[PDB]
RNA sequence: AUGAUGUCAUACUUAUCCUGUCCCUUUU
């Protein structure tokens, strides 16, 4: 029951870490209480599925074009 | 209070049926050795012959007498009738209690004390 | 020592039936004292008798002949003076002597009698009543003393006597500093000292049911 | 059949009363016609337009079908006697229909369509019609999943001010009026009516009656919770509306023909009078009872006096006099009812009239006593009720005479068949004959023989109220005439056939021997006692305490006079301890449990061997409800014979207990954990440590219990074994939990950390915990914060040191990662702040108060109330001066928010320590009209 | 005489019953008068403070007590 | 308004105010009831009644427009009875 | 009905503590007297912020 | 409290009736709602304990067995010198649990 | 049940990409909301990478219109033949073609 | 067009700082920060 | 680039709570 849920949460955290290592997400950051926090979206994530769903709403990758133009004036 | 007596008798019978009581303690040891049952709350247009005909379904009544009052037809609403055996009175108290007869319902219970002229409540 | 915390004034009944403890303002409590079966003193639940925007100068229990105990106190309502920026409601606001009676049969206290005074009072003097003397209380004030019992007793006032050829300023008043009561089976007397330490022997002539006059005499210095 | 007139109530001032007059007049017209000579009475087109709602047409078809409808009556007889039939042909064969048309729209019962039909049509998106249309969120409250009901309920709460009471009640009262209404659905609609009536105040004025008509049937109901709810919501309505609103509203129901509405209306006035107080409503009543029109009114108003007596009860006391002065004039009235219900109301008064206000009833007496002579029937009994409750309030001298007069009629009237009678005269006999001023022998002779003759019979006991009241009265008669009499007469009935009767005399004996004591009882009657109690106990149709508590009280009362009877007892105890598998095992077990001490002090050791190993053997019983009772019995046996003398030495017992903890269910879990607690606390050496730590790792998951007492015993045990071993290991095993399970008991582990930190000095333990705040997992971080909270709550004074250690960590926690940090840490600051008081550490508490202070602002209830507790404890610890120095500027700040809060704080600081604030109010300069300088403080010698 | 002002109740909330607590909408003059009344009550309650106040002035204790009781209603002039 | 002057029912009669109050109630409420007469009896039972509370109790029972005129007519008759040394209104001196 | 900030700063003896939001109060003289006390503490900076002091 | 934020206390006048606690709510405090450090006993109001209202629990409202006491943290914070904390109202608690 | 939220859909896609395809019990032990059969049905219905969830054209509409008359029932047999293979988009397209041509 | 973002941020608000060279501000916080700035202090120092 | 309202999951807290009943409505 509770130990099975703890093992399932550990397996889900390991699968989320493996998916973040495979997809190479530079915005995923870990909190100090067992949660995720988005650096590019500048918002909090309640579970591992919340940080894994921040790819359709509030797309901060398209807002990095101004920083890319400020870093390099050429295309 | 006037019609709560039949409801209290029905509640006592329901409690005796639901409490798992046998035939020896089914509210009959206190009203035993007397076939005189007290009837009260009858209609004012019911006669003694009609009550004797309606109460003869559980056996032949030995001595029936209506409560005489208002020198014109002896009508008060109460009635006292003694059946043949105590089992007929037990069946009348278990079946004809709280039933409706010609409009207003009546009450059926056992007294088992004596024969008194003024013992019911109008 | 808060204004809403009781403990500044405490009056006891002369019959020993109850005690009354009240604050300076907006708080008043009265607890009943009764003996037990083993002759032990026991207290009951106190009765709340608070009154908003009312200041109490001094409280004293009334001497009743085993009847309902009353607690007389000098009251002053400051609700009108706090809601007037012109200052007209602050002036012409004298103290009101209110006698709150504690109904023993109802187990609750209520303000039965209340009457305004002519001048502001500093202290009171409980006159013994019942079988010994008439009931009432003497209200000490500036250069005047007025014992006004409750009911149909008329108010009798007497000015405070001063020393002959006093070197003090005439604009300053004269009030009482303290008061003592000497009660006996034959009669009773009172001894009150003034602001100059003039201890006067206070005596009150009375009729069958009312008070006649207050006769004071300077005892010593 | 009496209550179903509810179904005949249509939905909802001079016009209002004008209607009742016409209603009664039509009643006289129809009633009169029959003498001159129901819902089927023919109707009129205005009456037709009255029923159906808006938007329908009565347009007919051709002029040759209405004449068919007129001949239809004649042809209902005629064409039914004529040729007709139907048939079908075989031929090969579109099907429209509607369920609820919405995203989900939880289901509609086939009847509820009539109400919710407007939702079915899918026409959408084009004013008020859209508010009624969106108001079908009701349907989501009525039927659906619990979450839908919750969220819907809130959503409609916050839309109250928006939609207004009119549309709501218009769309509700039909539902709460529905003939098919459930229990739950009813209760839920009651809830929504409450929650919306916490907001709407002036708005409801037109609907008040329109509400009460449905609600008043809640006051008379078989369900109790329904009644307390009803009284509550009528309280909220009356207080919500105005007094004059209620009064002017509810008049025409006083003279209403049906007595039902009159009655429930009386209870209504009772509720509203509890709301707005007696003196406000007095002149209304006092006007009513003197109404010269008709009697029914006065009957109602008097009933109102009564229901006020019942409801208000003890609090009637001040206005008792005025109330009496009202009611007194009805006792002499020519009508009967008014007299009866009147005297009854006096009864209710006096019964709520605790030993006082006797003279207020004074003028009432002399007529009553006179009436006592001349009355036949129910009114008589009623008077007996009144006088009955009066007599305890009189003086034993006057009440001597008056009582001695009442006793005669009381005697004569035992024999009436009326059960109302028997109730009254019963309770009477209690009060009259339970009077200190009555002589024993007179009762013993005159009363007891008829009392046990007529009253003790099998008519009574089967009823409930008669049962109880009979018990009480008999108990009191025992209280006077003594014990051996009553018991001695009723013992022989223990052996009577029926249960309920045996139960009755059994509990009677129980209470009697409870009060008077068994010392009065002689020998032979005691033999009949013990045999009676065993015999009755040997036949148990139902499971109940009465027989058991009965036996236990009998034995513990007999003391060691019972000793010769033990072998018979315990023989029965073992043989029964088999016989009934699930029925009687638990019961015989409990019997042992309660008989333990008696089986001890008399020093029968063989019996303790018996119970010890015999009960030891049943610990393998698979039925939980039995096993629980077994463990309980073992428990009670442990509390009599000590540790080292246990016939089943603990080495045997305890590890045999250990595996049982998987039982889960409280029945075995409760007693089990309890016993493990007793042994783990008391001896605790007999068992090796390995067993213990296993017990720990088994105890850990007992915190899933749905019951609070289980967790209770659990944590306390965990403390005991924490003493048996010592801190570090077990607190580490607590820290193994990351508080992943938020259900059952989680923080409970936190409590274990506290108590463990107490059992051996926390002076040891803290560094481990404080280190374990490091872990990045958040919920366990706030966990250890809680551990500090409860920790200081339990340690109290000893925190005079550790404050420093916790101070910087609170800094880190109180500085907010997420709200729960600020909250819990703040609670820690609270309990620390109460604990350390007066010892001189205030400085660091001031430092922490800095970081506390910004959290003042938020709308989250738990954090704001937390912060409140925080700043209160900080108030007492730091002293008010510093507080107030933080609270000054916020009082007058322009914004509303800041003023709301800083004034809330300043009030919290103000109520307590108002005496000590004086010095700290700063100097505030005086303006034109006012002098704001207090110069008294500037007087210098 | 329509007044349309029935400060009775709403939902068994607020309903200030204490004296000297204050509200968020409290004025400055009302708070100053309440502070002056609390200071007068604390001077009348404390015996040592009343003795230290009467030892400085040339007045007696009972006269100063009557002056402080008389200045309680309108001790600073209601704003 | 007219309900600001302090009055006292102890210095005025009660039997002479019943017919004017009955006529005012019959003019306002149309017919004769027993709750309004009882409310008028309870409003004058105290020796120091409250005009604002009686006005609120009349506005709750009646509509409010006729109740204000009824309160203004009952306050002036009570004022004329209390101002006179006899203790009767002006309508009782003529008859 | 509401005085300006320059008139409130010229009338106050300590004008180094007056803010722009103090003119919108109901009594600026009492607020200016309470804000210029000896051992008084100012209000938090989250009175005008929209991050709730923790975001 | 904790178990119920919408519950309101009586806060009536203090009498001579000593308060009691039920067997299900034994050991729990009234104001602080804790289990440790009992310092002052609980006193009930006069109207709150009369007839059938006597011998009932203050917090639980059930059959009281043992006498209730106040916490020492509430005693030092002067939270025990207030009125009688009898639970009068009962909202959002033990209402839907009766239906299941 | 089976609400099929987006955070659950991303977790199901990650479990299908990490664990495998022919292991339904291993993917159901990391969601705590659905069973293995429901997870396999969701992976074959909406979480499949080969599902054409958009681009409804006239060639597919003419293919489905020339197939519903040859086989009136068995829409699951015509799911992979038409090319939709979702087993619910075919019925939705048939309902849209029946409602639009009715007026 | 971020209309809601500019409304929540406080854009298009009438404000002007006469001390900072009679400059205009598009918000109240911008007007408060422009009153204590480099240009405002330079204009105050040049004014004396 | 915050903030806004909004339908909709997800975590968290309240040491939240699982034997409650008519022991009281007895209304003609």
């Amino acid at each position: 029951s509770s130990e099975s849920n703890r093992d399932r949460r550990e397996r889900l955290r390991q699968l989320a870490l493996e998916t973040i290592d495979i997809n190479k997400d530079p915005y995923f950051m870990k909190n100090h209480l067992g949660s995720y926090e988005c650096k590019l979206c500048l918002t909090l994530h309640n579970n591992e599925g919340s940080y894994l769903a921040h790819t359709q709403g509030k797309k901060h990758q398209t807002n990095l074009a101004r920083r890319a133009a400020k870093e390099a004036k050429e295309a | 209070n006037p019609l709560t007596k039949v409801k209290l008798i029905n509640e006592l019978n329901e409690r005796e049926v639901q409490l798992g009581v046998a035939d020896k303690v089914s509210w009959h040891s206190e009203y035993k050795d007397s076939a005189w049952i007290f009837l009260g709350g009858l209609p004012y247009e019911l006669t003694e012959g009609d009550i004797i005909c309606v109460f003869s379904q559980y056996g032949e009544i030995v001595n029936i007498n209506l409560v005489r009052d208002k020198k014109t037809g002896k009508s008060k609403g109460f009635c006292f009738l003694c059946y043949e055996d105590q089992r007929s009175t037990i069946l009348a108290v278990d079946n004809f209690n709280g039933i409706k007869i010609k409009g207003r319902t009546i009450r059926v219970d056992h007294v088992s004390n004596y024969r008194a002229p003024k013992d019911s409540e109008e | 020592c808060r204004r809403i915390v009781p403990g500044q004034f405490l009056a006891v009944d002369p019959k020993g039936r109850a005690v009354m403890i009240s604050a300076i303002e907006k708080q008043k409590l009265v607890y009943i004292l009764n003996r037990d079966a083993a002759a032990r003193l026991t207290i009951s639940s106190p009765l709340e008798a608070h009154k908003a925007n009312t200041l109490v100068y001094h409280v004293v229990g009334v001497d009743v002949g085993f009847e309902n105990p009353m607690f007389a106190c000098l009251e002053m309502d400051y609700e009108e003076a706090d809601n007037d920026p012109t200052g007209e409601a602050a002036a012409n606001t004298q103290q009101t002597l209110t006698f709150y009676e504690l109904d023993l049969g109802l187990n609750h206290v209520v303000r039965k009698y209340s009457e305004p005074l002519e001048e502001h009072g500093n202290f009171l003097i409980t006159v013994p009543g019942g079988s010994d003397g008439p009931s009432g209380v003497l209200i000490c004030s500036e250069n005047y003393i007025t014992y006004k019992n409750f009911g149909d007793q008329p108010d009798i006032r007497c000015p405070i006597p001063r020393r002959r050829n006093d070197l003090d300023d005439p604009e300053r008043g004269m009030i009482f500093v303290c008061s003592a009561t000497h009660k006996t089976k034959s009669m009773f007397f009172f001894l009150a000292q003034t602001e100059q330490g003039d201890i006067f022997k206070i005596t009150l002539e009375t009729d069958e049911d009312m008070v006649t006059e207050i006769r004071l005499k300077y005892f010593d210095t | 059949e009496y209550k179903k007139h509810r179904r005949t109530m249509i939905i909802s001032a001079e016009t209002p009363r004008t209607d009742r007059g016409g209603d009664s007049i039509g009643e006289t017209p129809t009633p009169g016609a029959s003498k001159r000579k129901e819902r089927n009475r023919p109707l009129s087109d205005e009456e037709l337009d009255a029923m159906f709602p808006e938007g329908y047409k009565v347009l007919p078809p051709p002029a040759g079908y209405v004449p068919i409808r007129t001949p239809a009556r004649k042809l209902t007889a005629t064409p039914t006697p004529l040729g007709g039939m139907t048939g079908f042909h075989m031929q090969t064969e579109m099907k429209s229909v509607n369920d609820q048309p919405s995203g989900n729209l939880p289901f509609l019962k086939p009847d509820d369509i009539q109400y919710f039909d407007k939702l079915l049509v899918d026409v959408d998106e084009s004013e008020e019609q859209k508010e009624r249309k969106i108001m079908k969120l009701l349907l989501k409250i009525k039927n659906g999943t619990p979450p839908m009901r919750k969220a819907a309920l809130r959503q409609i709460t916050d839309k109250a001010r928006e939609f207004g009471a009119g549309p709501l009640f218009n769309q509700i009262l039909p539902l709460l009026m529905s003939p098919t209404l459930e229990d739950q659905e009813r209760h839920l609609l009651v809830k929504v009516i409450d929650r919306i009536l916490y907001k709407l105040d002036d708005l409801v004025r037109p609907y008040v009656h329109k509400i009460l008509v449905v609600i008043e049937p809640l006051l008379i109901d078989e369900d109790y919770y329904a009644r307390v709810e009803g009284r509550e919501i009528i309280s909220n309505l009356a207080k919500a509306a105005g007094l004059a609103t209620m009064i002017s509203t509810m008049r025409p129901d006083i003279d209403n023909m049906d007595e039902y509405v009159r009655n429930t209306t009386a209870r209504a006035f009772a509720v509203v009078a509890s709301a707005l107080g007696i003196p406000s409503l007095l002149p209304f009543l006092k006007a009513v009872c003197k109404s010269k029109k008709s009697w029914q009114a006065r009957h109602t108003g008097i009933k109102i006096v009564q229901q006020i007596a019942i409801l208000m009860g003890c609090a009637i006391l001040p206005h008792l006099r005025s109330l009496v002065e009202i009611i007194e004039h009805g006792l002499v009235d020519e009508q009967q009812k008014v007299r009866t219900i009147s005297a009854l109301a006096i009864a209710a008064l006096a019964e709520a009239a605790t030993p006082y206000g006797i003279e207020s009833f004074d003028s009432v007496l002399k007529p009553l006593w006179k009436g006592i002579r001349q009355h036949r029937g129910k009114g008589l009994a009623a008077f007996l009720k009144a006088i009955g409750y009066l007599i305890p309030l009189m003086d034993a001298e006057y009440a001597n005479y008056y009582t001695r007069e009442v006793m005669l009629i009381l005697i004569r009237e035992f024999q009436s068949p009326d059960e109302e009678m028997k109730k009254i005269v019963l309770k009477v006999v209690k009060q009259c004959c339970g009077t200190d001023g009555v002589e024993a022998n007179y009762i013993k002779t005159e009363i007891l023989p008829p009392f046990f003759k007529h009253f003790w019979q099998h008519r009574m006991a089967l009823d409930r109220r008669n049962y109880r009241q009979l018990v009480d009265t008999t108990v009191e008669l025992a209280n006077k005439v003594g014990a051996a009499e009553i018991i001695s007469r009723i013992v022989d009935d223990l052996k009577d056939e029926a249960e309920q009767y045996r139960k009755m005399v059994m509990e009677t004996i129980e209470k009697i021997m409870g009060n008077l004591g068994a010392a009065d009882i002689d020998h032979k009657l005691e033999e009949q006692l013990i045999d009676g109690i065993l015999y009755a106990f040997q036949e148990q149709t139902t499971e109940d305490s009465v027989m058991l508590n009965g036996f236990g009280t009998v034995v513990n009362a007999l003391g060691k006079r019972v000793k010769p009877y033990l072998p018979q007892i315990c023989g029965t105890v073992l043989w029964r301890l088999n016989n009934k598998s699930a029925k009687v095992r638990q019961q015989a077990a409990d019997l042992i449990s309660r008989t333990a001490v008696v089986m001890k002090t008399c020093q029968e050791e063989k019996l303790m061997g018996h119970l010890g190993v015999v009960l030891y053997e049943y610990l393998g019983e698979e039925y939980p409800e039995v096993l629980g009772s077994i463990l309980g019995a073992l428990k009670a046996i442990v509390n009599v014979i000590g540790m080292h003398k246990m016939t089943p030495p603990i080495k045997d017992l305890l590890p045999r207990l250990t595996p049982i903890l998987k039982n889960r269910h409280e029945k075995v879990q409760e007693n089990c954990i309890d016993l493990v607690g007793r042994i783990a606390d008391r001896g605790a050496e007999y068992v090796s440590a390995r067993e213990w730590m296993r017990i720990c790792f088994e105890l850990l998951e007992l915190l899933k219990a749905h019951k609070k007492a289980i967790r209770r015993a659990t944590v306390n045990t965990f403390g005991y074994i924490a003493k048996a071993i010592g801190p570090h290991d077990v607190l580490a095993t607590l820290l193994n939990n990351l508080k992943v399970q938020e259900r059952q008991n989680r923080v409970c582990t936190t409590v274990a950390i506290a108590i463990v930190a107490e059992t051996c000095s926390p002076f040891t333990v803290l560094p481990a915990l404080m280190n374990e705040y490091r872990v990045p997992e958040l919920n366990v971080q706030n966990g250890v914060l809680k551990s500090l909270s409860f920790l200081f709550e339990y340690i109290g004074e000893m925190g005079k040191d550790y404050i420093y250690a916790v101070t910087p960590l609170l800094e880190d926690a109180l500085m907010d990662r997420d709200l729960v940090h600020r909250q819990t840490a703040s609670a820690v600051v609270q309990h620390m702040s109460l604990g350390v008081y007066g010892f001189g550490c205030e400085d660091s508490l001031n430092h922490l108060l800095n970081y506390v202070w910004p959290n003042v602002f938020e709308t989250s209830p738990h954090v704001i109330q937390a912060v409140m507790g925080a700043l209160e404890g900080l108030r007492v610890a730091i002293g008010p001066c510093r507080m107030l120095q933080y609270c000054l500027q916020g009082l007058f700040h322009p914004a509303r928010k800041v003023r709301d809060v800083y004034w809330k704080i300043y009030n919290s600081i103000y109520i307590g320590s108002q005496d000590a604030l004086i010095a700290h109010y700063p100097r505030i300069y005086n303006d034109d009209k006012n002098t704001y300088i207090r110069y008294e403080l500037d007087y210098i010698l | 005489m329509t007044d349309r002002y029935t400060i009775h109740s709403q939902l068994e909330h607020l309903q200030s019953k204490y004296i000297g607590t204050g509200h968020a909408d409290t004025t400055k003059w009302e708070w100053l008068v309440n502070q002056h009344r609390d200071s007068y009550c604390s001077y009348m309650g404390h015996f040592d403070l009343l003795n230290y106040f009467a030892i400085a002035e040339n007045e007696s204790k009972a006269r100063v007590r009557f002056n402080l009781m008389e200045k309680m209603l309108q001790p600073c002039g209601p704003p | 308004e007219c309900l600001e002057k302090k009055v006292d029912m102890s210095k005025v009669n009660l039997e002479v105010i019943k017919p004017w109050i009955t006529k005012r109630v019959t003019e306002i409420l149309g017919f004769e009831d027993d709750v309004v007469i009882e409310f008028i009896f309870n409003q004058l039972e105290v020796k120091n009644p409250d005009s604002k509370m009686m006005q609120i109790n009349l506005t709750g029972f009646l509509n409010g427009k006729n109740a204000r005129e009824f309160m203004g007519e009952l306050w002036p008759l009570l004022l004329s009875a209390q101002e006179n040394i006899a203790g009767i209104p002006s309508a009782f001196l003529e008859l | 009905n509401r005085f300006t900030v320059a008139e409130l700063k010229q009338l106050v003896a300590r004008p180094d503590v007056v803010e722009m939001h103090d003119v919108t109060a109901q009594d600026p003289k009492l607020l200016v007297h309470l804000k210029a006390t000896r051992n008084s503490v100012p209000v938090p900076r989250h009175w005008c912020f929209k991050r709730k002091y923790l975001q | 409290a904790k178990h119920h934020p919408d519950l309101i206390f009586c806060r009536k006048q203090a009498g001579v009736a000593i308060g009691r606690l039920c067997e299900k709510c034994d050991g729990k405090c009234v104001i602080c709602d804790s289990y440790v450090r009992p310092c002052t006993l609980v006193r009930i109001c006069d109207e709150c304990n009369y007839g059938s209202y006597q011998g009932r629990c203050v917090i639980c409202g059930g059959p009281g067995v043992s006498d209730a006491y106040y916490c020492k943290e509430c005693t030092i914070q002067e939270k025990d010198r207030d009125g009688c904390p009898k639970i009068v109202n009962l909202g959002s608690s033990k209402t839907d649990l009766f239906y299941e | 049940g089976g609400v099929w939220r987006n955070t659950e859909d991303e977790i199901l896609k990650a479990a299908v990409m990490k664990y495998g395809k022919n292991q339904w019990s291993r993917i159901a032990s990391l969601l705590h909301r659905k069973s293995a059969k429901q997870c396999k049905a969701r992976w074959y219905e909406w979480l499949d990478p080969s599902i054409k969830k958009t681009e409804w054209s006239r060639e597919e509409e003419e293919k489905l219109l020339h197939l519903a008359k040859l086989m009136p029932t068995q829409w699951r047999t015509i799911a992979p033949i038409i090319g939709r293979t979702a087993a619910q988009c075919l019925e939705h397209y048939e309902f849209l073609l029946d409602k639009a041509a009715q007026r | 067009i971020p209309y809601w973002l500019y409304k929540l941020h406080g854009l298009n608000i009438n404000y002007n700082c006469e001390i900072c060279g009679n400059y205009t501000y598009r918000g109240p916080k911008a007007f408060q920060r422009h009153f204590a700035e480099w240009r405002h202090a330079h204009g105050m120092r040049c004014l004396g």
